[PDB]
């Protein structure tokens, strides 16, 4: 699929395309909020254990991504 | 190393440092340029600067119309602002003196 | 003795904001003093600065004339 | 720019354009060499000059002339925000704003051209013995001079 | 992103928009820029005149008045205080910039001694 | 404009600028007694 | 690796010990302050014997700012000009 | 009290403002010793018996100490080490005081012979009638907070705003630059001058 | 005469002799060399 190979750099500024499950509109994500959509895929192994199980279902397996975060 | 005649080197040095070398119109500096010029290229070898005790010690070199008894050691041309109009020392008179022999 | 070259400087330099401004705090002599003059050279030498900066630090550093008690974390 | 997004190539070509022009139109700078925007669909953008071996080299730093270089860093971004918007400018402008506030703390901690921090040598430059050319030799300040100078700087 | 920069950043940008908007000349210029960042076919070429009308632009070229690009940096300098302050946030951002901030400062009892004095 | 290259002379062929300023320097009470300490 | 030595950050940024610091810079400004407006005091009047040893310097000839490459003695015509200039009465 | 004795005895001679460096390897032996006593030997009375320098030398600032405390017991032992320097100060200005004379003598002495020895030395303060020390402890010595000295026997065991200086800028308000005694600018200052002073 | 007892820090501290002597320079360089 001919595919730029900064094509992670040039995801910000497109508009009006979908990867994955995600799509992106007439407004493209700038630096920021492209950079800022990073964190959600570190916090959401910690969530899920908070949201299914509770604060004592934290592990040790989602604590790596939380210190890059 | 280069050097240059007297004449251009009178018109690089152009007024001088003189203390109201900015205020000045363009033609009283041209023509005050060109005769200190004239006078430090022809003179040369001979042309003293006058006694100080004459007219420097008693502070003619620059004299101010605000500041007649020189309290401000002579920086009243930067130190006291312009007069306004009808206030007490307006119009405000400035005179700078060069003497030589 | 350091600073008698840039004071000279300083002394015989044509201010051009009186050549370059042309016509509330009007006329060519409140007009002239609300910034900086144009002096064609200004600033410093960095090795003028750099001497007389080591000659005071010199001096206060180590003479300890006024606050004794500033050897005390020495 | 069939891989280039629209407004990225709008964005660096904004960038680069007031780079070009400012350096163009400022006074004794440097002649600009080539003006690329994406040059073979490789995300960067720059706007080269011609390293003359004549005039400056290092002789004398005028004050005008420094001025003129920091105008220069900052016409970048100052494009950016006067054709895009103040929320479309991006971090490209990063070295000229880094290089133009090198530029202000030279003039005001080691050229002694700030009217209140005066002639102190607060600041040297140094050539290292890879990263950067060269580093400073800081002095270290109190909090009241900082801000001063900083008021300079700002 | 309003979660993600914070409601002060949020608040202190809507007052920007509203003084923005406020303005119709302002508020022309951004919509035809924002219009020529988006493109399309409705883009309108180049934004207009960034606030300097040809009235101001035929001002100074190389011809009528001109000389004043020509004065040093300080002559630019639009912003001077003679009581510089002890902190840098008050010598950065503006009166109402701090007192919307400075509850995000990492200070002790100097954030109630900042600017907007209660 | 280039200044210092062309013109500035005849031929026939508010506030200030040096304004002095201040730092605010609202110290302490234990703070000054240790300058008050060590100054000395 | 933190910083320990925090001490005062309500109304100024101090760590534990700058307090050689304020003194320090308020004699250095001083004192630099003064000796420039000695300076300043003693050449505002010898304008005009700087003119003329400026006059009398350019034709004797100087290192003109050229860069054609790769003055704290003053050599004897130029040191028989000065203190003939700085003869007075 | 001897290592701060000379430069005690200059500046009561030759002046607070004409004092040379040349006493400022004495005054740092002077501080070593009260650093030594205070955080090293534990005669600190706040201090106490703890160990708190670490010498670390090993061999850019070059610190040959080394503290690893927190800073209000730095600040403790350091005030401990200032009152400690400051009551040595107190008692060699108060033997130097009350030796006046037969410092004078000495000094002509010194200067006349350029070298003297030990007997010389005891024979002229023996001459000029020299005061000694009944203890070699400087316990009760110190500064008063006022200024004055402790144990000397008293405790015991606008500017002128006249014509031409005020006809010049603002003058009368607070964006004017400090003015002297007679009017005239602190450190002579002028408008025209390319720094600005701090208001004082 | 007990010109001790009002020796101050604070507001200078002075002998009983009114200053040692004046200082001669003959040139800066002189001084140096």
């Amino acid at each position: 699929m001919d595919m730029h190979p900064e094509e992670t750099e040039l995801m910000g500024w497109r508009t009006n395309f979908k990867t994955n499950a995600a799509v992106v509109g007439d407004e493209p994500l700038g630096e920021f909020a492209h950079v800022a959509g990073l964190l959600v895929p570190l916090y959401a192994g910690r969530a899920a254990e908070v949201a299914l199980f509770g604060k004592d279902g934290a592990s040790l397996a989602t604590a790596q991504p939380l210190a890059d975060c | 190393t280069e050097s240059y005649p007297a004449a251009v080197a009178n018109d690089i040095i152009g007024m001088g440092s003189w203390r109201l070398k900015d205020d000045v119109d363009p033609v009283i500096e041209f023509l005050v340029a060109r005769l200190e010029g004239c006078w430090r290229e022809i003179l040369d070898t001979d042309l003293c600067l006058y006694p100080r005790e004459k007219w420097k010690e008693q502070g003619w070199d620059l004299v101010d119309s605000m500041d007649p008894h020189q309290e401000l050691e002579g920086f009243s041309y930067a130190d006291i602002p312009d007069p306004a109009k009808g206030e007490a020392g307006y119009p405000r008179l400035q005179l700078e003196n060069r003497v030589y022999c | 003795l350091i600073f008698g070259g840039k004071i000279s400087q300083l002394l015989s330099s044509k201010n051009l904001v009186k050549s370059l401004k042309q016509a509330t705090h009007l006329l060519p002599k409140a007009l002239s003093v609300l910034a900086k003059p144009m002096i064609f050279s200004d600033g410093y030498n960095n090795q003028n600065l750099k001497t007389a900066t080591t000659l005071l630090l010199s001096f206060i550093h180590k003479r300890y004339l006024y606050r004794k008690n500033l050897i005390v974390p020495k | 720019p069939d891989p280039i997004p629209p407004q990225l190539r709008r964005a660096v070509s904004v960038y680069e354009a007031g780079k070009a022009l400012l350096a163009y139109i400022t006074p004794d700078y440097e002649e600009i060499a080539r003006v690329s925007v994406c040059p073979l669909n490789v995300l960067t953008g720059f706007t080269l000059f011609v390293e003359d071996e004549d005039k400056n080299v290092n002789a004398i730093l005028t004050r005008s002339e420094l001025e003129g270089r920091m105008v220069v860093h900052l016409a970048g971004r100052c494009a950016e925000k006067l054709v895009m918007g103040e929320g479309q400018m991006t971090g490209m402008g990063s070295p000229d704003l880094f290089h133009a506030n090198l530029i202000a703390r030279e003039m005001i901690m080691s050229m002694g051209m700030g009217r209140r921090t005066g002639p102190i040598d607060l600041l040297r430059v140094a050539a290292t013995s890879d990263g950067d050319p060269f580093y400073y030799h800081t002095t270290d300040m109190s909090t009241e001079q900082a801000r001063v100078a900083l008021a300079e700087v700002v | 992103v309003v979660d993600l920069i914070g409601r002060n950043t949020a608040v202190e940008a809507a007052e920007r928009v509203r003084d923005a908007l406020l303005h119709p000349e302002t508020r022309e210029r951004l919509l035809a820029m924002r219009r020529w960042v988006e493109g399309g076919p409705g883009a309108p070429e180049f934004p207009p005149s960034p606030l300097s009308p040809e009235q101001t632009a035929a001002m100074s070229p190389s011809g009528p008045l001109y000389g004043n690009l020509a004065l040093n940096l300080d002559w630019w300098r639009r912003r001077q205080d003679n009581v510089i302050s002890w902190s840098a946030m008050e010598i950065l951002m503006s009166r109402r910039q701090v007192d919307l901030y400075k509850q995000d400062a990492d200070m002790t009892e100097g954030a109630i001694a900042k600017l907007g004095t209660p | 404009p280039d200044p210092y290259t062309t013109g500035f002379g005849w031929d026939p062929d508010g506030w200030h600028w040096n304004m002095p300023f201040s730092v605010k320097t609202e110290l302490p009470d234990w703070y000054k007694k240790e300058v008050e300490r060590y100054s000395y | 690796p933190k910083r320990r030595r925090w001490l005062l950050n309500n109304g100024s940024w101090n760590f534990w010990f700058n307090f050689d610091k304020l003194y320090s810079e308020e004699i250095v400004t001083t004192w630099i302050l003064e000796s420039l407006i000695q300076t300043y005091k003693y050449l505002h009047k010898n304008t005009e014997l700087l003119d003329f040893v400026t006059n009398k310097f350019i034709t004797l000839g100087y290192i003109a700012p050229e860069n054609a490459n790769l003055q704290s003695e003053l050599l004897s015509t130029k040191e028989i000009i000065l203190t003939n200039s700085f003869k007075r009465f | 009290v001897v290592h701060l004795a000379g430069r005690c005895a200059e500046k009561l001679v030759m002046g607070e403002g004409q004092m040379t460096g040349m006493g400022s390897p004495d005054l740092f032996h002077a501080n070593l010793i009260a650093r030594e006593m205070i955080m090293s030997m534990g005669m600190g009375r706040r201090t106490g018996p703890i160990d708190l320098l670490r010498v670390a030398a090993t061999s850019d600032p070059f610190y040959y100490h080394t503290t690893d405390m927190s800073t209000e017991q730095a600040r403790v032992a350091l005030a401990e080490v200032v009152e400690l320097l400051d009551a040595a100060e107190a008692k060699a200005m108060y033997g130097l005081a009350i030796n006046w004379r037969a410092l004078q003598a000495l000094t002509q002495a010194l200067l006349d012979r350029g070298t003297i020895t030990g007997k010389e030395v005891a024979h002229i303060l023996e001459s000029n009638g020299v005061i000694h020390f009944p203890d070699p402890y400087t316990t009760g010595f110190g500064w008063d907070p006022d200024g004055s000295l402790r144990y000397p026997f008293k405790p015991d065991t606008t500017p002128d705003l006249s014509g031409a200086r005020g006809k010049t800028w603002f003058a009368g308000t607070a964006y004017d630059a400090p003015r002297n005694a007679d009017g005239t600018f602190k450190h002579g200052w002028h408008w025209n001058m390319p720094f600005s002073v701090k208001t004082e | 005469s007990n010109w001790w007892a009002s020796i101050n820090r604070k507001t200078g501290i002075r002998g009983p002799d009114p200053a040692p002597a004046e200082e001669h320079t003959n040139g800066p360089a002189r001084d140096i060399i």
